[PDB]
């Protein structure tokens, strides 16, 4: 989920709900990529072994 | 979002600073209102009818027993209040980021 | 020569649809010239529509 602002202002401008982590047809002209490995926090379950 | 009414209270000897504009605007969602203390966080916003300059600053609310959010506006620094303030919001409600 | 103050006030509102914040302003001109005996000034009062 991504929600885009702006840096002066604050005004709304756009947001998103996106499953390959591309951002395409908010900002005219431009499509952003965000890396997948973005917050995710990982952990290991030894009573279960995953 | 889910319903959630309105309609704010004063306590008694509050002190103003100006007349002007707040904004207040929720940082986290929750939907557990069934009767308990608690706490979340929310984020303030002043400005002003005369000259139109704005301060941010972050703020804490909670409910009590039931559709309640009591506020603190003595933590707007700098500027300064005093008093409380409480929304009436009501059993049942649910808090959506946005709203 | 006719004379005139400037007052400039501001005004907010909120849209219920995108989340965004409308400051405006208005400045008004006062007329010019009222007054008791050279004591502070004067001004009559009532309402009027923009």
């Amino acid at each position: 989920t991504i929600k885009v602002t702006d840096a002066h202002t604050g005004k709304f401008i756009g947001s998103d709900s996106v499953n390959d982590s591309t951002l395409r047809g908010v900002i005219q002209g431009v499509d952003v990529k965000i890396d997948s490995d973005v917050g995710v926090s990982i952990s290991w379950n030894s009573t279960k072994k995953t | 979002g889910s319903n959630f009414g309105s309609v704010a209270t004063w306590t008694t000897g509050g002190t103003v600073a100006d007349s002007g504009y707040l904004l207040i605007e929720a940082q986290e969602n929750f939907t557990v209102s069934a009767g308990t203390t608690a706490n979340y966080t929310f984020k303030a916003t002043f400005v002003d009818a005369k000259t139109g300059e704005k301060s941010t600053y972050e703020i804490e609310g909670g409910d009590d027993g039931a559709g309640n959010l009591v506020f603190d506006l003595a933590d707007m620094t700098g500027a300064g209040f005093s008093g409380e303030v409480s929304i009436a919001i009501g059993t049942d409600a649910n808090m959506q980021s946005g709203d | 020569t006719i004379d005139y103050n400037s007052v400039t006030v501001y005004h907010a509102a909120l849209n219920v649809e995108t989340g965004n914040l409308d400051v405006g302003n208005l400045t008004f001109n006062f007329r010019e010239d009222t007054g008791t005996d050279t004591a502070y000034g004067s001004t009559t009062g009532g309402s009027f529509d923009l």
